[PDB]
This record gives C-alpha cells, sequence and structure tokens, in this order.
C-alpha cells in the first residue's frame, strides 16, 4: 500500500516466529524502540498491529 | 557535542557486581557470525553519550 493510506494487519490468537522474522538477511533495516529483538521470541503481548 | 563519555549498549550477558569491561570486542547480534568485521547485525558494544 501507499503510505497515507497504509495498511494495518491484526496480528491475534496465533504462535509468532519472530526468529526467523529476524534472521533474514534481506532486511536493510531492523530497529526496536520499545523491546529487545532477541526476546520477542519469550515475550507475550495482546494483540500486534503491522 | 561531548561524545567522550561511552556506555556499552551491547553484551552477551549480564555482569558480576564490581565488574569491568573495557573489551573492545565485536558483538554478534544476529545469526550470521561477525569475525571480529562489522556489517550486518555486527555492532561495536561502546556507544557514545551525544
Amino acid at each position: 500500500a501507499s503510505v497515507y493510506a497504509w495498511n494495518r494487519k491484526r496480528i491475534s490468537n496465533c504462535v509468532a516466529d519472530y526468529s526467523v522474522l529476524y534472521n533474514s538477511a534481506s532486511f536493510s533495516t531492523f530497529k526496536c524502540y520499545g523491546v529487545s529483538p532477541t526476546k520477542l521470541n519469550d515475550l507475550c503481548f495482546t494483540n500486534v498491529y503491522a | 557535542g561531548n561524545y567522550n563519555y561511552l556506555y556499552r549498549l551491547f553484551r552477551k550477558s549480564n555482569l558480576k557486581p564490581f565488574e569491568r569491561d573495557i573489551s573492545t570486542e565485536i558483538y554478534q547480534a544476529g545469526s550470521t557470525p561477525c569475525n571480529g568485521v562489522e556489517g550486518f547485525n555486527c555492532y561495536f558494544p561502546l556507544q557514545s553519550y551525544g
């Protein structure tokens, strides 16, 4: 989508494998501002907005 | 900008009490090994306060 109409996907009621997302080398920027990248597979959240 | 004061942004484990780490070895922040060379998910542990 465009940036003025960014698509929001609600991630809920599922188990999320962030290790596959973090170990991918295609991403040129992986910057977190409230959590740690190595603790995403350990913590639990109510829902994720993508 | 006074950049002479630095803190350890990245480390593998928490320190002991009264433990000092001055080792300027590279950190592996991803699955790919760094081999002492900066790159993708390879960051210097010591970053300066701005």
